[PDB]
This record gives structure tokens, C-alpha cells and sequence, in this order.
């Protein structure tokens, strides 16, 4: 489990399983008392970066859940087309709403 | 005009003693990030100032400057040179601490005719020359003037804008993806106080005009942006108009032979992509160039950086944000650099009037803060709420938890939907490691390059992935001072006597010391060796005529003083 | 009971039991005649302050009743967090409505 | 009545500009407050503009040696916190207080 007290506990392996809102609520209730005996001698700010990439994974999970109704996005620039010889290509301004039905 | 060898010899013959070599010494970087070097410079520049500088007292009138009590009178000999004293038998740049040596006389070159001291060239004459330049050229409307003035003078600018601009770092693949959030936030900020946002970065308003230029925004903000762009273009056109065309030497042609705003060897104070460095190294190719990027000489450009491997701690590595459409290639065209220089060196000083500053960011602290999104799940076959009064809205108290992004947005008092906040996950594709410093140096231009001036060298510093803050306020307890930013100003113009309060370990002594002299670290450039010097800063901070006239006077002052540029100006 | 006529009667012990609106109605209907024989030789203005802390306790009771639907308040300033090392901390502008459902 | 309020205390309009400076109020009252603050800052800048900088004696700086509004020995007529007393006792430290 993710226990920020013992620095060896929190890792991106468990953060992905956790939801998006609960970790914020989780970190909120945890006390300031952190055991100084365990500690990453490996630039603990990497565990910070580990916390970042874990939060990105949790956000990616919530985004995939929201994508059930979202419209598939396309390229917003030109020059990106398999066969441009048939007809030209243009981008698209993302000024829509993902709601479908 | 450039036979100063005998005069320098005669000055060195006579005995003169002097101290306080602060504003004449240049150093290098010890590969720290920014902060250790900043603190070391603070302590040194504090305890290494025995006397007061002689280039800082530019308030004297012509009578006082002529009076025989003036100490810097004997060194005012040539109008195109600057004679100062510096520790001899040292190489520039050198070590971090200046070694003790015997002081000798050295003479740099006044590249700009505006670098003449104010006691010799008054401000009224400059304003009159500017109003003679701007006879019937393009001007700005009082509505736009008042709007941009209020935006510059406002101290309630939300830090969410700084955070958004920092995470965008000026890339089209980011702008076009976040276009949905940006229009909403801009309209929301505007229809609360009648103020236009995102005026810090140059690579924001052209993107605005190009993408949101069809009626997405009301007919007022787009008009203000168009007016600003038109003023910049009119300035550039005037630079073209006031020179003769049809001649070019081994280096660049008439344009940068005459002016500096059209010069590629000169660089903007803020760098987002490495195309300017390519243009710089490929333009001159004659004057011996040198680049110091945090230690080793020579920069290493690479493509976009993934999310997994960011490596916040690095050395000698610069990004280009990938490509929108293997060697590197310039991102934008050439005149983009000229427009950026014109903007940053004319319109920003004319409006801020020495109030803005430039600072560095901390992505290692910023990124973990932006990854807290509490957008709620939308029910199937349902619609999303638009107003924040219902609990379903992301901006509701039911979904407002401390230490998140929704509390940031509520404190800013904005209204956003869910997909805009979700686009941040796609923004997380590209990354920004850190902001860094660049020290470039080159010989004088071939217009005045003679057998002795080639030994002289100019030094100027610039920031990469930096930031420009308009008005810093230390009276905001909602966010700790120095949570994401730290001042690192390197300019006599962009100096900030008040933004230093955000730096850790600041005392009243250091504050009053920096209140008089502009704090600039020696590894970022010295005043007597840089291009922009104290006279222009004093002029822009003490002149009170107008805004259009001030811009045109600054443009007129931004001209070269070479015997070749004179052949253009006199003609 | 709380009888302001005899100054030894009114005390914060009984005001807590009294509601918020009734004491205002109580004081209004009582007559001006106060028996001079009983009286606090202990700076009767202390009984005034005793009346204040009693009213503050009565108001505290009414808020606890009102707190059934209100939202829990948080810190309005920064620098107040158990583990600021993970992520920064910001305040909150109290510009909401305590109505929940 | 088209009137601004809370002008008696100096520790009210600063708080107003710092907190209610996003659009909570109409664009008129916040503009009035910003104009007043700008006038105060302009006077402060004028004081510095009308003196020569770069010299200081055993006491305060040139600012206080020239003018009084920039002096710490002087005190405001109304005090809400005791930081002014700390600043006063710390600034002079020479004249018998």
C-alpha cells in the first residue's frame, strides 16, 4: 500500500490502482510525523517524481473512463495525411464539446 | 575615430588607483542550477563593494558633470568609447572570484548612440527626436493604451496565468491542444475587470491572433492584440525606412549594419526554442563567437522529452519542444526574432517603466502541483453542467478539496468545464526540465572592426525557459513567497529592486544596497561590457512624455554609432 | 435560574441552558426594579462579562445545531500543511454557501 | 448611494485590493481603490525622486535623513500591531528613546 510515512512504501506501482480524488484526500489526512529512520538515499525527490508519474497514471485512468462519450480527436495541423496527392489536408480547431448522447 | 591605442597608453602611464571592480568583472558558471550561484553572488556582491560605482550617478545635470569636482570627467574623451578601470592581467571571463591584481585602464565601445551619458545627451532632446520620428506613423488607441496600462499596473494578476504559461513553454502542439481552456479563461478574466491577459510572453499574442482570430473572443480584445501587433510592425517598417538599401559587407547588410533590432548576433532576453542560437551562429560566422551554457562551451539540442524520463537534474542540455510536422531545424522564420526583439525591448519597457522583472521557475515543484484534478464522472446519456452552483460542476464546494487545482481556479475566480481540465493530461506529453542561463560573446561588427577593436569583446546574458513578472507583491499570504519562482534579473532595464523579496535569505542591508545599484550576477554580464547600459534605463525610468512618443524615442535611440551606420544616418 | 434582579442569580452556568432568542426576550420583559440589597462586591461588570461568555456559549450551541448542513471549513492561508514536501499548499477564499442538500 | 466605504483604517483597502481584486465587486469600486493606491505609490516614488541616493550616516538612510514620511522614528497616529514599535526601536538605536 501507499504509506508516505515510510518512504519505501509510496511507489507508482500502487498509485495507479488508487483513484484520482482519494489520494488528495489521503495525503490530507496523513500526519506530519514521518519516520526519519526509513528514507530514500536515492534523491527522495525521485519519489516525488514517482508521485507525479503515478498521479499522471491515475489521471489517465479517469480520462479513459471519460472517453466513453468523448469524440475521437484528430490532427489540428495540415501536412499530416497518408495520401496528400489525392486532395489537400487541413487541421481542426478543438472548439467543441465531447458530449455525444 | 578608432586610434585609441595611444590614449590608452598615456592613461596607463599615469598612476591611478581604484577599487570596486563589480560592474566590470565577468565570471562563468559552476554548473549549479540557479540558486546556489544566486546566493553566492548575493554574499559576494554584498561584501565586495568597497566604494560606490561611478556609472550609477546619471542624475547630475550638465553643470555638475562639467564641474571640476566630477571624478569621472577625465575619462570622458571619445564619444564612441568608454574608458574605465579594471583589474589587469586577467582574462574575461575568468574564475568566480576576481583575483587580486593591479588595476589598469581599459576601454570598451559604445555600440548604441543611446549609451551616451544623460548629462551629455538629455532626455528632452530624445523625446523631441522621437516625436520628430513619429510624424505620421501608426499610433495606438487610448482604449488599448488604458487597457494595457491597467494590466501592467495591476497587482492582482493570478499566478495561474504564470503557471499555465510556464507549462506551455511556448509550443504550438501545446497551445492548439489547450485552446479550449485558454479562450474560456481569457474571456472570464476579461469580463470581470476589463483587462487583457497573457502579455508576458511574446509567443502568446501571435498565437492568439492566428488561432482565435475569427470571432471566438469579443471584438475588443482581438482589436487590442491587432493594435499591438500593428504598432510593432510599424516600428519595424520605420527601421526599414530610415536607412539606405542596396549595400552589404561580408557580414550582414545595411539593416543590422545600421541598427541592432535587426541584428542576429543580438538575442532576446527570453529564449523558448533554440532557433535563435542557430540564426546567431549562422549569421556572423566571422566575429569569433563563444557560448557558455552552464559550464561546458557549446549547447546540445534534443527533441521532445517523454513523461517517464525527465531528469530534472541535468547539465548542458536544451530542448526545442519537438516539431509540429536526425538533425535539428529552426522552428520559426527569421523576422520572428526581429519582432521578438522589438517587442521585448520597446513595448515592455515603455509600459512597465522599470517595474517588471525576470525570474526563473521550478518545474520539480510545479509539476507535482498541477497533477491534482477532481473533475467528476458524468452520467451516461446526460449533459454536463455549465454553472458552478450545482454539485456536479468541478468548481463546486462539494468537489473543492484543499491542495488541488480547483481551489487555485476558484481563488482566481474563473469558470471552467471538465474537458479543458482533462486536456492537461495530454499536455503532460512534453516536459520542461529547468530554466537556465546562456552567456554569448562576440567581437565588434565589421563596421568598426579594426586592428585593435577586435581584442574588445561584448558580453550579454539571456535566460532559457525564464519568466517575466509584471508587478510582484509580497502581501499575498495565500501562496508562500518563492513557491515556484525566484528572481534572476540580468539587465539594467529589466532590473527589479522589489522582486528580490521573494528570494530566500534577504536582509534590509541587501535590500537598500540593491535599491541603488541594479543587481546583476557577473556570470551573466557586466554593465560596461553589455550592449544595453544604464543611460537607456535611466531614460526609460525617468522620462514622462507619452507612450507612443516614448516608444518612438526608444526606437530612435536604438541605433548604432559606427562610422558605417553614420554614412546611413547622415545620408 | 437566571434572575438579573438578584445579581447572585444570573451566571454563565444557566445561560448555557437558555436559548439564543429567549434571553433577549427575557431581558426585555424584566422590570427596572433591581433589589439593591443583593449585589456583587466583585466588580459587577464581571457579571456583565459573565453575561457575555454565557451569550457566546448560547450562540455556540445555535451554531452547532446549524452545523448539521454547513460545510467543514479549511485553512485560508498557505504554509499550513503536514507534508508540504510532496506538493505546495494554498489557502481558500470563503465565498461559498453552507447549504449542502 | 454610489459611495465607497471602509476608508477610516489603512488596513482595510489593502486587504480589499489583495482579496477582492478578481471581480467579486463591480469594476468601479475596485478601480477607485486601485486609483487611491496608485496615488499613494506615486507620492512614495516622488519622495525618492527628489533626493540624491548613495549616502547614509550612522542613523537611517538618505530617505529618512531628507524627509520624515520615510522615517521610522516617526509613528502613525493609529496603531493596530506592535511592529511599528519594533521598527522604531531598531532603526535609530542612537538617539535616546
Amino acid at each position: 500500500s501507499r504509506v508516505v510515512f515510510d518512504p519505501s512504501n509510496p511507489t507508482t506501482f500502487s498509485v495507479e490502482a488508487i483513484a484520482a480524488y482519494t489520494p488528495v484526500a489521503l495525503i490530507r489526512l496523513l500526519n506530519a510525523s514521518g519516520p526519519l529512520q526509513p528514507g530514500h538515499r536515492v534523491d527522495i525527490a525521485d519519489a516525488r517524481s514517482i508521485y507525479t508519474v503515478g498521479a499522471a497514471a491515475s489521471a489517465a485512468r479517469a480520462r479513459a473512463n471519460h472517453n466513453a462519450n468523448t469524440i475521437r480527436r484528430t490532427a489540428m495541423f495540415a501536412e499530416t495525411d497518408p495520401m496528400t496527392w489525392l486532395r489537400p489536408t487541413v487541421g481542426l480547431k478543438r472548439t467543441f464539446n465531447p458530449r455525444i448522447i | 575615430l578608432l586610434d585609441v591605442e595611444a590614449t590608452l597608453v598615456a592613461l596607463r602611464q599615469q598612476h591611478l588607483d581604484r577599487q570596486c571592480y563589480f560592474g566590470v568583472y565577468v565570471a562563468e558558471g559552476t554548473e549549479d542550477t540557479l540558486d546556489v550561484q544566486m546566493g553566492r553572488f548575493m554574499e559576494t556582491w554584498a561584501d565586495m563593494m568597497p566604494h560606490h560605482p561611478h556609472w550609477v550617478n546619471e542624475h547630475l545635470t550638465i553643470l555638475q558633470f562639467i564641474a571640476p569636482s566630477n571624478p569621472r570627467l577625465r575619462f570622458e574623451l571619445n564619444p564612441a568609447f568608454d574608458f574605465f578601470v579594471a583589474p589587469g592581467d586577467v582574462d574575461l571571463p575568468g574564475p568566480q572570484r576576481p583575483p587580486e591584481a593591479m588595476p589598469t585602464v581599459n576601454a570598451t565601445l559604445r555600440i548604441i548612440n543611446g549609451n551616451i551619458p544623460v548629462p551629455l545627451c538629455p532626455i528632452s532632446f530624445r523625446d523631441c527626436r522621437g516625436t520628430q520620428l513619429g510624424l505620421g506613423r501608426h499610433t495606438m488607441t487610448p482604449a488599448t493604451i488604458k487597457a494595457v496600462k491597467d494590466t501592467f499596473e495591476d497587482r492582482a494578476y493570478p499566478t495561474i496565468f504564470y503557471m499555465l504559461e510556464a507549462v506551455i513553454h511556448g509550443n504550438e502542439r501545446n497551445f492548439c491542444a489547450l485552446l479550449r481552456l485558454l479562450t474560456q479563461c481569457i474571456r472570464g478574466y476579461w469580463e470581470q475587470s476589463h483587462r487583457v491577459a497573457f502579455v508576458n510572453n511574446f509567443h502568446m499574442l501571435m498565437y492568439i491572433t492566428t488561432y482565435l482570430g475569427n470571432g471566438e473572443l469579443p471584438e475588443v480584445c482581438i482589436n487590442i492584440y491587432r493594435d499591438l501587433l500593428q504598432h510593432v510592425r510599424a516600428l519595424r517598417q520605420t527601421i526599414t525606412d530610415f536607412t539606405i538599401q542596396g549595400e552589404g559587407h561580408n557580414g550582414e547588410t545595411s539593416e543590422a549594419l545600421n541598427n541592432i533590432l535587426t541584428d542576429d548576433t543580438f538575442i532576446a532576453p527570453i529564449l523558448w526554442d533554440c532557433d535563435a542560437l542557430i540564426y546567431r551562429d549562422e549569421a556572423a560566422r566571422d566575429r569569433l563567437p563563444a557560448i557558455r551554457v552552464s559550464g561546458r562551451n557549446g549547447y546540445q539540442a534534443l527533441h521532445f522529452v517523454d513523461m517517464a524520463g525527465h531528469n530534472f537534474q541535468r547539465r548542458d542540455n536544451v530542448l526545442i519542444h519537438g516539431r509540429p510536422v536526425i538533425p535539428i531545424t529552426p522552428h520559426h522564420d527569421r523576422e520572428w526574432g526581429i519582432l521578438s526583439k522589438i517587442y521585448y525591448y520597446i513595448v515592455i519597457p515603455a509600459f512597465s517603466r522599470g517595474s517588471c522583472c525576470t525570474m526563473g521557475v521550478r518545474y520539480d515543484r510545479l509539476y507535482p502541483a498541477l497533477q491534482a484534478v477532481i473533475v467528476p464522472e458524468i452520467p451516461a446519456d446526460e449533459e454536463a453542467p455549465t454553472t458552478p452552483e450545482d454539485p456536479r460542476h468541478p468548481l463546486h464546494a462539494h468537489q473543492l478539496v484543499p491542495n488541488s487545482l480547483n481551489v487555485y481556479f476558484h481563488n482566481a475566480h474563473l469558470t471552467v468545464d471538465g474537458d479543458a481540465l482533462l486536456t492537461l493530461q495530454e499536455l503532460m506529453g512534453d516536459m520542461a526540465e529547468r530554466t537556465t542561463a546562456i552567456l554569448v560573446s562576440s567581437a565588434p561588427d565589421a563596421g568598426a572592426a579594426t586592428a585593435t577593436t577586435r581584442n574588445m569583446r561584448i558580453y550579454d546574458g539571456a535566460l532559457y525557459h525564464g519568466l517575466i513578472m509584471m508587478a510582484y507583491q509580497a502581501y499575498d499570504e495565500t501562496i508562500a513567497t518563492g513557491t515556484f519562482f525566484y528572481p534572476v534579473p540580468v539587465n539594467p532595464l529589466f532590473a527589479c529592486p522589489e522582486h528580490l523579496a521573494s528570494l530566500r535569505g534577504m536582509t534590509n542591508a541587501r535590500r537598500v544596497l540593491a535599491k541603488m545599484v541594479p543587481p546583476i550576477p557577473p556570470f551573466l554580464g557586466a554593465n560596461h561590457h553589455a550592449t544595453i547600459r544604464q543611460p537607456v534605463a535611466y531614460h526609460v525610468t525617468h522620462s514622462k512624455s507619452d507612450f507612443n512618443t516614448l516608444t518612438y524615442s526608444l526606437l530612435g535611440g536604438y541605433f548604432k554609432f559606427t562610422p558605417i551606420s553614420l554614412t546611413h544616418q547622415l545620408r
